[PDB]
């Protein structure tokens, strides 16, 4: 599950999610530790 | 305030400390303390008539440069401060005036 | 244009608030007006404008609890603070302001924002509270 927040939010146009900022749990190298990534992600490509 | 200390003669390059995030409008002020702030240059490099034809600004583009400001011909009596007004496309409104610049010769 | 603000400069805390501003020259109907307060210790701290459909925008570390009536009948510009701090002592300058507009992108799709430059300034006129 992402945690996505609008890019622009309050800075133009309409407050539209065109792009979302989306951060996530992810296990990097080890498989028991999980950090948190995030990557920008449209609004064609992601679920409420 | 912030601290910048010259002297007559060399030309002087003075910044801002907000960084663009977009394409940039930005306007210079001049508060002589007393006086009324007058507006030096817009638009990045819009001077309105009156202001001396020596302060030039950076115009933008290829977005990356830093928006200073060039006093060349700097004069005895500049003990202003000024002010860099940032207006870019991404941070919105900017009501904020953003921090002054002390002058010193 | 060089306006004139006619500022009492002695307010007591927790009061009404008022400094009249004057236009002189010419008259103010396509005009921005601004309002800016400088306090010391600090820089100047935007406070708002208003023009064309007098809904008059307020700063955001003001809460909004100031108002500026433009006035056509005397030509003057008034600020009406309510709830007013005893730590508001700064000098209140009156001075107007051009629309530009910037433009990176299809304008169709809506890529611009508005700038306002402040063109002229008036003395401004300090008033403190007591
Ligand atoms: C698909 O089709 C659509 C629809 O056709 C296309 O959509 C168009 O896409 C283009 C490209 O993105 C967009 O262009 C942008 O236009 C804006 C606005 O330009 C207009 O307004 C300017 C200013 O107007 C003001 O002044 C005039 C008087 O001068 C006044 O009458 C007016 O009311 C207003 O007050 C005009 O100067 C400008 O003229 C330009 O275009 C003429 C042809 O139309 C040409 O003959 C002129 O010689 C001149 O070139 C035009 O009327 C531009 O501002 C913007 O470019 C600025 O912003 C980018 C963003 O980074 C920057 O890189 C540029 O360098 C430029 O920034 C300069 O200008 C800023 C504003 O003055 C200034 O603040 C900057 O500091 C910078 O100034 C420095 O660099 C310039 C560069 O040379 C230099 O001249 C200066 O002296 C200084 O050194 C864009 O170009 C269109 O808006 C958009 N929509 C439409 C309807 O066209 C789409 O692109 C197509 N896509 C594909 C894939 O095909
Ligand atoms: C997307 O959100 C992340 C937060 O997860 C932003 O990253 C932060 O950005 C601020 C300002 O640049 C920094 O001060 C933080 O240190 C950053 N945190 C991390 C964990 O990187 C990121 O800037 C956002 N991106 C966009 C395009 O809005
Ligand atoms: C990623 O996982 C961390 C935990 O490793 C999550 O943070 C926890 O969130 C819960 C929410 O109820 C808290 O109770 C914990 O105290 C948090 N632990 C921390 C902050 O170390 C985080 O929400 C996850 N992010 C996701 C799934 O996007």
């Amino acid at each position: 599950t992402l945690q996505c927040t609008n890019v622009t939010n309050n800075i133009t146009d309409d407050m539209r999610g065109e792009l979302k900022n989306c951060s996530f749990n992810m296990t990097t190298e080890l498989r028991d530790k999980k950090q948190k990534v995030y990557s920008l992600f449209y609004r064609l490509d992601v679920v409420q | 305030v912030r601290p910048l200390s010259v002297a007559l003669g060399e030309t002087a390059r003075i910044s801002c400390g907000r960084q663009a995030l977009g394409s940039r409008a930005v306007q210079w002020y001049q508060h002589r303390p007393g006086q009324a702030p007058i507006l030096l240059i817009y638009n990045n490099q819009d001077r309105p008539s009156g202001i001396p034809e020596r302060f030039s600004g950076t115009p933008d583009i290829n977005f990356g440069t830093r928006a200073t400001l060039t006093i060349s011909g700097v004069e005895a009596g500049d003990e202003a401060d000024y002010y860099c007004h940032m207006w870019d496309s991404r941070s919105g409104f900017s009501w904020s005036f953003g921090g002054a610049t002390r002058l010193t010769v | 244009v060089q306006l004139q603000e006619s500022g009492p400069g002695l307010v007591k805390p927790s009061e009404t608030l008022s400094v009249t501003c004057s236009v002189s020259g010419d008259s103010m109907n396509n005009y921005y007006w601004t309002w800016i307060r400088q306090s010391p210790g600090k820089g100047l701290e935007w406070i708002g404008y208003i023009s064309d459909r007098e809904s008059a925008t307020y700063n955001p570390s003001l809460n909004s609890r100031v108002v500026i009536s433009r006035d056509t009948s005397k030509n003057q510009l008034s600020l009406k603070l309510n709830s007013v701090t005893p730590a508001d002592t700064a000098v209140y300058y009156c001075a107007t302001a051009r629309r530009g507009q910037r433009i990176y992108g299809v304008v169709s799709f809506g890529e611009f924002f508005y700038y306002y430059s402040m063109d002229v300034w008036g003395k401004g006129t300090t008033v403190t509270v007591s």
